[PDB]
């Protein structure tokens, strides 16, 4: 990849009037000493004591290849469940046309990492022109917030150096 | 879960119309709601106008550019009540306006609109509010009421105080080339009830403050 | 941004309608779509919500549809109470985002029985007479299909003078209603023998009269 | 539904998963909407469940299907289990292994 343009692709205040989207920050996360998350996926919890179920989906018009990231989200204890998404036995799943697979919260008891007992797997897909990608759920969905649409180039690659540019 | 809607039913060009929409009935219920205005002219399309979030706080009004500047939405959550308000009022705004819920209940999908007022009609005009005068049109049987010279929209009738129900047709207003409004109520009724049973109609207008009764 | 539906759309008792709906990707295209049905000036019921959960107490022949950027409404087994107009919604995420109804799509189901129009017509009270003033009513319901026209009499002539006649409208039973009036004044009204309310209905004639 | 693999060869089998787009299609099909299949070998031992969901429009389908195969080996028993969703195998193959054989890709003319 040589270049990629990155947009918005659910934006944050007009995407989720349903789902509370301004609680999903960590101190795991910090900025400036307080806590944040990342820039290009946004956290959906329960807005007041109700997380319904939510579905969205984006098509790729854009006449590139589109990488799509996301999160499911695996707290600690089932009060940590009721609390951020209200529904104790929920899911997410995600549909491509090509990649295609249900996710499924488990709540266990992990060492603490970053302070945190909760883990996050992140995951990616490339949607392809035309493709529709789908996402829905009853609670643990990291939305996508900014997507990247890809320009191919080759023979480029990552290299590991400590040399100056 | 009850919703009324409720404002005045006659506003001048350029005023600012104020709808409330109340409450009432209990919920022991885990759920959140947020609610719409959505308003429809006479014969048209519902068009929807603005919501506010009952656990958030957080708005939308209508991209509609023509009155996107024009609305207001606010909630008083200790009285239950939402409101609209809509400044620089034009006839082409005369419509029905409802206030509507979207239930969200955990894991389904959104109670989208859920739950509808019954809607308040809001007339623009200039005109000046007149109440009907009430007439008996006197006698199975049928006898009824004739409303007439009222204006604006719309009227109420009443049997005995609603309870006669049964056999009841009240007909839909006619506009007079003067302006006004008039209609008629009728009931079809057992043939030898007759100075049997008492019937009273009651008239409400309640654009003029006019509650009459009247025997036939 | 609006969602396109047909004007209208008709079928038979038995079988099904679909009406379509056609958006763009910011609202069908990326959300759920919910269906309204609604009696022509009342308050609207909702019938598909979360692209056809139907809301309790919804029959299960109404069912719904998305694809790509536009939606359908499937009512199948057609029925008498269904004949309403009936709209499509959905989010949309341009802008700060905002709700979108269709135009609305007009269905009515044929083949209903022809009706006769009742015919009622009441003569002025003393008070009315009292106020110096008359008006005669004519109230005509339960018609089918929805045109006819009026025809006010003095004893022999035709009389225009004074006539008030509504379009015909719907009610709940899918029969129609409407009310023509003839205001006089109090000499008119005691003056003659009778007037008459005259309806035609399908080349058909019914007509009442009374005297002072 | 079992079937034991008395060729003296492997046999090759395919079958299918079915995954519906709505709970009321899973009702109209297999009539329980917590179904699910389960598939096994000596070998081969995967337990699959339907995951009802809403996908694009393939082929003017919003369901989905996924093929399965697997090399039962001489001897072995493969057992079918379902409560709904299962494309049964109705034909299977019995293998004989060359070498040096392959696949490939061309427009040239037999
Ligand atoms: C950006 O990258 C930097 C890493 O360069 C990262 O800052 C580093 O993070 C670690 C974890 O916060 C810090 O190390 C900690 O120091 C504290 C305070 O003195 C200790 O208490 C910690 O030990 C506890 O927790 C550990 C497990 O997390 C246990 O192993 C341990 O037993 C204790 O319970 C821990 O060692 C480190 O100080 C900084 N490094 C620097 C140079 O500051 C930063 O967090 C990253 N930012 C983002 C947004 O990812
Ligand atoms: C055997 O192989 C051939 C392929 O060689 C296959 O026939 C082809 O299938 C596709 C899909 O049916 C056909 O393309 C379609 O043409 C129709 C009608 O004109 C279009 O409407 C279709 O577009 C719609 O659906 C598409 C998604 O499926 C969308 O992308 C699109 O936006 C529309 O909604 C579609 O393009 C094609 O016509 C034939 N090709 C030939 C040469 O006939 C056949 O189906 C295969 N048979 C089996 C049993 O697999």
């Amino acid at each position: 990849v040589s270049s990629f343009e990155k947009f918005e692709i659910f934006p944050k205040t007009s995407s989720w009037p349903n789902h509370e989207t301004t609680k999903g920050v960590t101190a795991a996360c910090s900025y400036a000493g307080a806590s944040s998350f990342y820039r290009n996926l946004l956290w959906l919890t329960k807005k007041g004591s109700s997380y319904p179920k939510l579905s969205k989906s984006y098509v790729n018009n854009k006449g590139k290849e589109v990488l799509v990231l996301w999160g499911v989200h695996h707290p600690p204890t089932g009060t940590d469940q009721q609390s951020l998404y209200q529904n104790a036995d929920a899911y997410v799943s995600v549909g491509s046309s090509k990649y295609n697979r249900r996710f499924t919260p488990e709540i266990a008891a992990r060492p603490k990492v970053r302070d945190q007992a909760g883990r996050m797997n992140y995951y990616w897909t490339l949607l392809e022109p035309g493709d529709t990608i789908t996402f829905e759920a009853t609670g643990n969905l990291i939305a996508p917030w900014y997507a990247f649409a890809l320009n191919r180039g080759s023979g480029s690659g990552i290299i590991t150096s400590d040399a100056p540019v | 879960v009850q919703l009324v809607e409720s404002g005045p039913a006659l506003v001048k060009p350029t005023q600012t119309l104020t709808l409330t929409c109340s409450f009432s009935g209990f919920s022991l219920s885990t759920s959140g709601m947020s609610v719409s205005w959505i308003r429809q002219p006479p014969g048209k399309a519902l068009e929807w106008l603005a919501l506010i979030d009952w656990d958030d706080d957080t708005y939308y009004i209508t991209y509609s550019s023509s009155l996107k500047t024009r609305l207001t939405i606010s909630k008083d959550t200790s009285k239950s009540q939402v409101v609209l308000t809509m400044t620089n009022m034009d006839p082409v705004d005369t419509a029905t306006y409802y206030c509507a819920r979207t239930l969200r209940v955990s894991g389904d999908y959104v109670r989208d609109f859920d739950l509808w007022g019954r809607g308040t009609l809001v007339t623009v005009s200039s005109a000046s509010t007149k109440g009907p005068s009430v007439f008996p049109l006197a006698p199975t049987a049928a006898l009824g009421c004739l409303v007439k010279d009222y204006f604006p929209e719309p009227v109420t009738v009443s049997w005995n105080s609603g309870a006669l129900t049964s056999g009841v047709h009240t007909f839909p207003a006619v506009l007079q080339s003067s302006g006004l409004y008039s209609l008629s109520s009728v009931v079809t009724v057992p043939s030898s009830s007759l100075g049997t049973q008492t019937y009273i109609c009651n008239v409400n207008h309640k654009p003029s403050n006019t509650k009459v009764d009247k025997r036939v | 941004p609006v969602l396109t539906q047909p004007p209208s759309a008709s079928g038979t008792p038995g079988q099904r309608v679909t009406i379509s709906c056609s958006g763009s990707s910011s609202n069908i295209g990326s959300n759920t779509v919910s269906w309204y049905q609604q009696v022509p000036g009342t308050a609207p019921k909702l019938l598909i919500y979360g692209n056809n959960e139907r809301p309790s107490g919804v029959p299960d022949r109404f069912s719904g549809s998305k694809s790509a950027t536009s939606a359908s409404l499937a009512i199948s087994g057609l029925q008498s109470e269904d004949e309403a107009d009936y709209y499509c919604a959905a989010w949309d995420d341009s802008l700060n985002g905002f709700w979108v109804f269709g135009g609305g799509t007009k269905l009515t189901v044929l083949g209903q029985p022809k009706a006769a129009p009742s015919v009622t017509l009441f003569p002025p009270s003393s008070e009315e007479l009292q106020a110096n003033k008359a008006t005669l009513v004519c109230l005509i319901s339960d018609f089918y299909p929805g045109a006819v026209t009026v025809a006010w009499k003095a004893d022999s002539s035709p009389v225009k003078a004074g006539v008030e006649t509504t379009t015909p409208s719907k009610q709940s039973n899918n029969k129609y209603a409407a009310s023509s009036y003839l205001s006089l004044t109090p000499e008119q009204w005691k003056s003659h023998k009778s007037y008459s309310c005259q309806v035609t209905h399908e080349g058909s004639t019914v007509e009442k009269t009374v005297a002072p």
